[PDB]
RNA sequence: GCUCGUAGGUGGUUUGUCGCGUUGUUCGUGAAAUCUCACGGCUUAACUGUGAGCGUGCGGGCGAUACGGGCAGACUAGAGU
RNA sequence: UUCGGAGAUACUCGAGUGGCGAACGGGUGAGUAACACGUGGGUGAUCUGCCCUGCACUUCGGGAUAAGCCUGGGAAACUGGGUCUAAUACCGGAUAGGACCACGGGAUGCAUGUCUUGUGGUGGAAAGCGCUUUAGCGGUGUGGGAUGAGCCCGCGGCCUAUCAGCUUGUUGGUGGGGUGACGGCCUACCAAGGCGACGACGGGUAGCCGGCCUGAGAGGGUGUCCGGCCACACUGGGACUGAGAUACGGCCCAGACUCCUACGGGAGGCAGCAGUGGGGAAUAUUGCACAAUGGGCGCAAGCCUGAUGCAGCGACGCCGCGUG
C-alpha cells in the first residue's frame, strides 16, 4: 500500500542505530581490554568517551537508559576492581 | 493513551441516554469506564443534565481531557468555569 | 509557584506473607526445602483437610537443621520460583 | 536409462520414486534420452497422494546424468535422473515440478512442462 | 477368603498456652450491564431507565476463646505390660 | 499574454521529506490443560510517549540528500547513475547537571531498602513556526501525579492410573552478560539434586469469566449474543522500527495455493463490512450516511471513519393488537 515510507524510514533508523550500537560495543571491547592489561588511566579516558557516547545515544532514544546504568555502573565497579 | 471523558450511548434505539464517564481514548464506546459521573439525556428536558459535579474537579486536576459535548455540559453546570476559577 | 519541586508522595507499602513450616532438607547449597502445611475445606462437603506443599527457602546462610520450625517469607524470584526466604528459627527439633 | 532403473519423480502428484518398465518409441529400444516416455511402476509414494504403490503410469524423462549431446556442440549434465508423470493425451497429471528440465523438448511436443519449469536449464 | 501393617484418616480425662481453623466487628475488595425489590419512561408490555438489594466470596485491621487443632505438661479408667 | 501560452504572487495544492497514528478500533475461537482465565495479594533494582501539573532549559554550528532536473534498465514490476534542495530531518560543540555512574556522608528500612548532602566523572537535547503578523503554535531535561501495561505469587475452576517413574539447563550455587526488570532469562565454572500417588511425565477433550438455561435450592448443564480477559491472522520461523507489535490491510525467509509475463521475472492473502463458491438440515443486503456518538492528525476550521449510529430479508425468537 501507499505507506512504504513507514518501511523506508524504519530502514534508516535501524541502520544508524545498529551502526551506533556496534561502535558502542567496540568501545566497550577496548575498555575491557584496558581492564585486562591494567591501563586504568586509559580505561578512564575510554570511560569518559563512553559517557559521551552511550548516554548521547540514549538521549537520542536508542535505550531507556537502563542499559547505560548497568553498563556504566558495573564497569566502573569493574574498574574499581582493576 | 490518555484519559478522556466520553458520552456512552446506552439504552433502547430511539430513546437512548448518555452515560457520562472517564475513560481512555483507546477504549471502546462501552468499555470498563474508570468511574461514571452522572448521565445526560438529549430528550425530555432540553439538554437534560444529571451530573455529580464533585469528582470532575479531581479528574480534571489529574489532567483528564473532555470532549466537545462534555465541555458544553460542564459549562452548563458551571463546573468548567467554577473549576477554572 | 515554588522554585524547588515536589518533595515526595506518601505511598505505603504492602506485605509479605509468612508461613511457619517444618525444615525438610538443606541439601541444595544456600536454600532449604521446607514443608508448607496448610488447611482447607472441600467446597461442598466442608470437611476440613490439611494441605501439604513444598517451598524453596533460599538463604545466604543456612542456620537450621531438620524438623525445626521456621518462619518463611515471600520475596523476588531467584531461581526456579525461589520466593521463600528464611527469617526466623523457632521451636527447634529434638 | 533402461529397465530396472529407479528414479525420482519431479512433480506434485504423490509418487516419490518409479522403476523403468519399458521405453517407448520402437521395438527393442535399449536406452532413453531426454524427452522419451517410460512406462513405470511406483515403489515409494506419498501417503494420500493420487498414485499408490503398484500403479502403472507413463512418465517422461527430463533429466539424464549421462552427458547428452545437444546439436550445437554443448553438453547438458545433471546430477540426477528424474521424470514427470503424464496422462496419455499430453496432459501432465500434476500441477508443477521440482527443479529444472532439459531443453531437448521439441520432439516431446508437450509445450506445457517447459512452461511449468521454474528454470528451463 | 482372612489377618497384619505403611501412607492417609481418626483419636480418651485434663491444666495452662498459641489463636492456625471457626465465629463477631471494621476497612478495602467483590466493575458495569444482567438477576430480586421499589420507582419512573417508551400509548401498555417486552424493553430501557433510576435507586436500593444481591454480589453467597477474599485480604487487611480489630476482640474473645467455647469447640477443633498445635505446642508445653499432668492424671487415669482406654489400650498394653 | 500566446488570445491559448506564461508569471506560486498567492488562497489552495498533485507529488514529496518530516511529525502523529497506523500495535487502538473490527473479526474469529483453531490451538492452549493452566503460562492463560477468574479471584485476591506483591511488584523496594517494573516500565509508563501523547494528558494535567511545579521546576529548569528554550544556545552556538556543519554536511549530505530525497523531491525536482538530466538519465539508464525492464513488457511490467521496478531500479541504477548524474544534477539539484530546505527543514521541528541528520550530524558535532553544553551553553541545566534534577538525573546516570563511583566514593563518602546524613535522615530513615528487613520488604532483596527509600529520601537527602558532599566528593570525582559526566551527557542530552529545543526550534523554530506560520499567523489573528504575534492572538497563537510550540520545543528540551526533570519532580510527582494520573492512565495503561508488564513481572511474580496464594487459592479456585475437565476426563483418564488400561499413562507411575519423570528429571542434566534439569536442580542449586558462584561469576558474567543480557533484559524495561528480579530471575539458569542467558552463560563459563562448581555442587547433585528437583518433581511425584495431598496424582509426576504422558494421552484425550476444551478458549476462560461476568453470565445464559434448568432447578425449590443445594447443584447440574452451558458460556452462544452483549460485556471483560486471553490467543490466532494462508502454514511455519525471525527480527526491525517503536512509548507500546504478533501486527488482518508491515517488511524479510521458508512452504503451500492462485495469478501475471516479452517466460526473463514478478505480484497477492476477506477467520474486517457486504458479496461469491464450497460444505451442509440451515443461517441475511455487492443497502444509506457520518447527523449525534466514537477515534486519529491538525491552531482550528476541516479530512477520514463498512466501528458505533440507521435502514432491508426470515413469524428466526420474545412482548403487544386485530381479524367486529
Amino acid at each position: 500500500k501507499s505507506q512504504q515510507k513507514r518501511n523506508r524510514t524504519n530502514e534508516r533508523a535501524r541502520l544508524r542505530n545498529k551502526a551506533v550500537k556496534s561502535s558502542l560495543r567496540t568501545a566497550v571491547r577496548a575498555f575491557r581490554e584496558a581492564a585486562h592489561a591494567g591501563d586504568k588511566a586509559k580505561a578512564a579516558e575510554l570511560l569518559a568517551s563512553t559517557n559521551r557516547k552511550l548516554d548521547k545515544a540514549a538521549s537520542k532514544g536508542v535505550i531507556h537508559k537502563n542499559q547505560a546504568a548497568n553498563k556504566k555502573s558495573a564497569l566502573a565497579q569493574a574498574l574499581n576492581k582493576l | 493513551m490518555a484519559v478522556k471523558i466520553k458520552l456512552t450511548r446506552l439504552g433502547k434505539i430511539r430513546n437512548p441516554q448518555y452515560r457520562v464517564a472517564v475513560a481512555d481514548a483507546r477504549t471502546r464506546r462501552d468499555g470498563r469506564a474508570i468511574e461514571v459521573i452522572g448521565r445526560y439525556h438529549p430528550k425530555e428536558e432540553p439538554s437534560l443534565i444529571e451530573i455529580n459535579s464533585e469528582r470532575a474537579q479531581y479528574w480534571l486536576s489529574v489532567g483528564a481531557q473532555p470532549t466537545e459535548p462534555v465541555l458544553k455540559l460542564l459549562k452548563i453546570t458551571g463546573d468548567w468555569q467554577k473549576f477554572k476559577g | 509557584k515554588g522554585p524547588k519541586h515536589t518533595p515526595r508522595t506518601p505511598k505505603p507499602r504492602g506485605r509479605r506473607k509468612t508461613r511457619i513450616g517444618y525444615v525438610v532438607s538443606d541439601k541444595m547449597q544456600k536454600t532449604i526445602v521446607v514443608e508448607l502445611e496448610d488447611r482447607m475445606r472441600h467446597p461442598l462437603y466442608g470437611k476440613i483437610i490439611r494441605t501439604t506443599k513444598k517451598v524453596k527457602a533460599h538463604d545466604e546462610d543456612s542456620v537450621a537443621g531438620i524438623g525445626d520450625r521456621v518462619s518463611l517469607m515471600e520475596t523476588r524470584p531467584l531461581s526456579a520460583t525461589k520466593r521463600w526466604r528464611l527469617v526466623e528459627i523457632l521451636e527447634k527439633a529434638k | 536409462i533402461q529397465q530396472e532403473s529407479r528414479l525420482k519423480v519431479a512433480d506434485n502428484t504423490g509418487a516419490k520414486e518409479i522403476l523403468c518398465i519399458r521405453v517407448l518409441g520402437g521395438s527393442s529400444r535399449r536406452y532413453a534420452g531426454i524427452g522419451d516416455v517410460i512406462v513405470a511402476t511406483v515403489k515409494d509414494a506419498i501417503p494420500g497422494g493420487n498414485v499408490k504403490r503398484g500403479d502403472v503410469v507413463k512418465a517422461v524423462v527430463v533429466r539424464t546424468v549421462k552427458e547428452r549431446r545437444r546439436p550445437d556442440g554443448s553438453y547438458i549434465k545433471f546430477d540426477e535422473n528424474a521424470a514427470v508423470i503424464i496422462k496419455p493425451d499430453n496432459d501432465p497429471r500434476g500441477t508443477r515440478i521440482f527443479g529444472p528440465v532439459g531443453r531437448e523438448l521439441r520432439e516431446k511436443r508437450f509445450m506445457k512442462i517447459i512452461s511449468l519449469a521454474p528454470e528451463v536449464l
